[PDB]
């Protein structure tokens, strides 16, 4: 009957969990034209505002909890017939300022989910929008700016008759925060970069293509007359030179009816585009299925002899540069019965037992990304 | 003590700024945002100023999160004058905030004919675990100010901000910036 | 509303009033851990509300309408009791919050907590009076002080 | 990555619950003049009606389960002074039909 | 030694007293009561002065029971002089009374044109458990006083009495006081 | 601080630079390659240079890969000038390339009458296996440069470098070099 | 270095003296006994002289044996004189006799206008158990002397010798003294 008010269970301090259906605090429409194009920003906002109309079970909760222990987990539902293909990423970043860049290279540092709706039917990660520690809540990314942009970063081969719309969900799950935080041990196990090596496009054609991506990753990405970085990537430029095992990921962003067998390599940037031995390298043999969209690159320590400069002169001719590069090289030919370029999205996702040596004093700018 | 102590270590050139040419000749002042990288003269600008893009400028433009210790090392360089008609002084004040309600986290007082040279660190420590997000409206958070008085822009010709991470120094999450327009060092002639 | 961000004092005219305890806390930036509050009836026991206590930040309105979907106390005083002890844990507070913030912060910009007082029903009597209700931060347990404070003058009006 | 949707915990068709605080789906403001007389109706509506323009942590469950499988709980609150008093009632009908009556014993 | 030695931590600005204005020119003095917050000039006052409310401020005037050290910096301020012409002197003494009596506990003499930083410490330590309360008629206890002399008001302009904490700072009790009057930072122009 | 911090050691003279006589007189530098051992005025030469044999400059000038700490002394000699007619300032400049692109690893900047003494150390430190070949067109290695700038040639007579490993050098590998030139030092009279 | 060297402990005034008033001007000196408390120009008196009576200065008057370390500090407080006609030297010498045929223990040169401080610790060991007894004629021991040269004592006015016991200071025995006269320390003004 009457009760003592103060002993209930009003003043519950927990984190919101239970099934996914229970656990969802909002949804989001993005929009593909069916011309978009590769740069084109699809969305692109705080990520709070992502719980603005929205009424799903989690949604109060999400708004109402003052430390939320879960991560955020995304799911992307889109798919195109399989004679098409294109490549989208959503990225989390902690904050922007000004008028900021929106390019892939600028954007996939932090926490990014990449992929291409013809090979796959939906794409799901979860991140903690928290990099500091192991918990946030709506207030705090709020209050602190973090965004959320998606973007196309290869358009589609072949065009889908209607504008298409991807779904996201957002919905919080029970897996741990956890921090990733950079230090300035000149030996760390994992260096974690996410640096974007480029966007290789080989056209179809009985022609030869070499791709020379160089390793001497300092400075950023170059830009007209300026150059973009991130700050994975200025981190490790405050090493003079560098060395570990490099982790590549490829991504395949063309539409699944080109075709083409990519070898990769690590040698250095004197070979020629018409150099016909590269196959007298230690290298790599990449074909993709239909349906796969991925492929990793693993160099291990016995590809280099000793480590290199993390940034070399801007004016540093080809035949002068003397650290190694990352070569994609095309094994036979482009081809396809439909009209298009093979397009491979290039990604150094970190370094294994990484070495710093020495402080870098440092170069202005960058060679082109 | 004519003995020199023994300097080390790299400090790379992040920010300066020159007095307004003549005839200007007000006491004037420039304030480094030490952080983001701001440099922001009294109002009576024509205080050429320059940023760079040193590997510490860069970390600290993107950075979303900071938590350690910065190095500085305040370089005056003075213009061309007797000795003995010197009457410059420098005025240097590092704090958080240019509200005027803020106080001075720490202040300096020099004045020497032609060029001197001003150390100090200070460290950034915040709420979110030891780290802290420059000025995010979150915790009510804040930035590193260092503002430096020219008592004679005519003697005192600039002020140059040298910085150095500690070995300490961490850093955690991403800011989106808008390109950096190459800004090579201005050379001494 | 009542500030967490403690630092200087409690306002006055053109002034401020502080003592050593406030003082103290003062010395560091941003502050943290469990705090202890102590709430006291002191109207005449025949005016009757129920006030519930909850942590939330400055931009809420006065209109909203949805306070009791934050985790929060509900406190009625029978006739002869006249204190009560509201202690809000660290699972309450996601990160450290400035000990002082501008006087000129503006409640829609203050980023820092609140503990907020709201009357949950309404005030009653059979006799005029206001509800009148002492509330005072005894102490933080786990208390913890981060990085030095250069201090700003003047303190929001308490 | 990629996932078997269809595997997920979407079909999760459970009864609400949880402490209170995430259990609560409404709250109602009930005024009482300070000349009610007794017969006096103070609210009379549609129980379903009561979670309305409500947006507490149970309101969207509330709405959304379909089989809802615990008990309704209505906690009222005032008070006043010990020199007055007087004595209220809510109830709960399965229906009503017409120009119907509200007295207590109905 | 042109090489700066590295300057750390938070040292808050307390009180800043300015000399006498033109024409004004015999040698005058101020003295600061760093306990207690009390600047006092020698009578030909218009020395004009002020006292600050940063947090150390604050617990120094409100802690009733102290001990510790505490860490301060003199920043000496000079009007603009042809250093050739400079002849300003500062005689800095650190004293428990003012009593004629009473001998210093610590003395400096610095002379150098334009601006000047002294640096030193000293520490609270009384007859309650190590605990001093600043002029309790109690155990005749003391304060610690620092009288500043300007040769030359005229070249000579202010002296700020900047304070700082050690970590082994200690104090007990409270003292009922007036309120404190807003007192924001006179700025440097 | 009147009193002298003991220096000690051997720091033998490197190399040594003299500024362009009579009536030369604008702002001119020289840029010593500390490490392979080259001077390099900025074009207006008659910057009077020389290059010593002392055992270190010999390793430096042999020794293909090197890997450890160099201490450095830079004796800055001037000319005859009374002192209250003194303006010379001293700015110097520690880089690894003279490209424009490439910013400084450290800056100096020292004023003060007649003669002065700058100290500091800096490590070379590579990717062979922390030994580096200056300027390898390997790793794309690089070496150290020292750049001097003399605001006034005729009151700043000379720069002397004098240079002495750390006890933490290590060398390896040869250079087949063409003979050396006897070099005996120029006396002070 | 403009960074100043954070000084502390409490040193008490022991003795000063103040050059010949004007028109006297020749180079001139006076010399203390720090150990036995006593003051003693050249001939040219007209140095006038204090001894003051802080704890220390009667521990040092009344001790028979002593043993341990004490650290001094000489103030120079100089006449007020523009920079550029400054002139002024003292030359200071430790002692051990006033003999001719005795060398000085340690001797400082200093020169700079205005105001200088000077700091040093000598410590007094002797044969009776590492304890001196002051010039007992017993193993025809010693005192310690502080002769000051005042080269132009129109420029620097005094000299104020501040004294500060170790805390290995240990004492023996007693001295039956006379009465001593109040001497409070004269004020700066």
């Amino acid at each position: 009957m009457e009760q003592n008010l103060f002993a209930l269970s009003l003043d519950d301090t927990s984190s919101v969990r239970g099934s996914l259906l229970d656990t969802k605090f909002a949804q989001t429409r993005v929009l593909l034209s069916k011309a978009m194009a590769g740069g084109d920003v699809l969305l692109d906002e705080y990520l709070y505002d992502v719980v603005n109309g929205q009424d799903f079970r989690a949604t109060v909760a999400f708004l109402r909890t003052h430390v939320i222990t879960g991560k955020i987990k995304v799911t992307a539902t889109t798919n195109i017939s399989d004679n098409s293909g294109c490549c989208l990423m959503l990225a989390i970043n902690s904050g922007v300022r000004g008028k900021y860049s929106t390019d892939v290279y600028t954007i996939c540092s932090q926490d990014s989910m990449t992929w291409n709706p013809g090979c796959k039917k939906n794409f799901s990660f979860t991140f903690n929008p928290n990099p500091c520690g192991d918990s946030w809540s709506a207030e705090m990314i709020s209050r602190s700016r973090v965004r959320m942009t998606v973007i196309c970063v290869s358009g589609w081969t072949l065009s889908p008759t209607t504008d298409v719309i991807a779904k996201l969900d957002w919905s919080i799950v029970n897996e741990k925060c956890e921090p990733t935080i950079y230090h300035l041990a000149d030996c760390q196990n994992w260096l974690p970069l996410n640096r974007w090596m480029g966007k290789l496009t080989f056209p179809q054609g009985v022609t030869s293509e070499v791709r020379r991506m160089p390793l001497s990753i300092g400075g950023g990405a170059g830009a007209t007359q300026a150059f973009l970085a991130n700050m994975p990537n200025s981190w490790i430029s405050m090493w003079r030179y560098f060395r570990g095992e490099l982790h590549f990921e490829v991504t395949k962003m063309s539409s699944p009816y080109i075709k083409a067998t990519v070898t990769f390599l690590i040698a250095f940037g004197n070979l020629s585009d018409a150099f016909g031995f590269y196959e007298s390298f230690p290298h790599r043999i990449v074909q993709f299925a239909e349906v796969e969209e991925k492929c990793t690159l693993v160099f291990s320590q016995q590809e280099f002899v000793t480590a290199w400069s993390t940034q070399v002169n801007p004016r540093t001719t080809l035949e002068a540069d003397g650290c190694p590069y990352l070569y994609a090289i095309i094994h036979d030919s482009t081809t396809g019965t439909i009209s298009g370029d093979f397009n491979l999205g290039v990604k150094l996702v970190g370094i294994k037992d990484f070495c710093g040596i020495g402080s870098n004093p440092g170069i202005d700018g960058s060679r082109l990304l | 003590g004519p003995v020199c102590a023994e300097a080390s270590d790299v400090y790379s050139p992040c920010m300066i700024a020159s007095t307004p040419p003549a005839p200007f000749s007000d006491v004037t002042a420039v304030t480094f945002d030490l952080i983001n990288g701001k440099i922001t003269p009294v109002g009576d600008d024509n205080w050429n100023t320059h940023i760079y893009n040193p590997p510490i400028m860069n970390v600290l433009r993107t950075a979303a999160w900071k938590s350690g210790t910065i190095h500085v090392q305040l370089n005056v360089r003075g213009a061309g004058v007797k000795r003995a008609d010197w009457d410059g002084q420098v005025f240097v004040y590092l704090r958080q905030s240019m509200n005027p309600e803020s106080y001075d986290a720490r202040t300096f007082v020099i004045s020497q004919p032609g060029s001197a040279m001003l150390n100090f660190s200070f460290d950034i420590i915040g709420p979110n675990s030891g780290f802290e997000f420059a000025e995010s409206p979150w915790a009510n958070q804040t930035t590193w100010y260092l503002e430096c008085v020219a008592t004679n822009p005519r003697q005192i010709q600039q002020f140059e901000v040298n910085m150095r991470f500690d070995p300490n120094f961490r850093v955690a999450g991403n800011i989106l910036m808008p390109p950096f327009p190459l800004s090579t060092e201005t050379p001494p002639l």
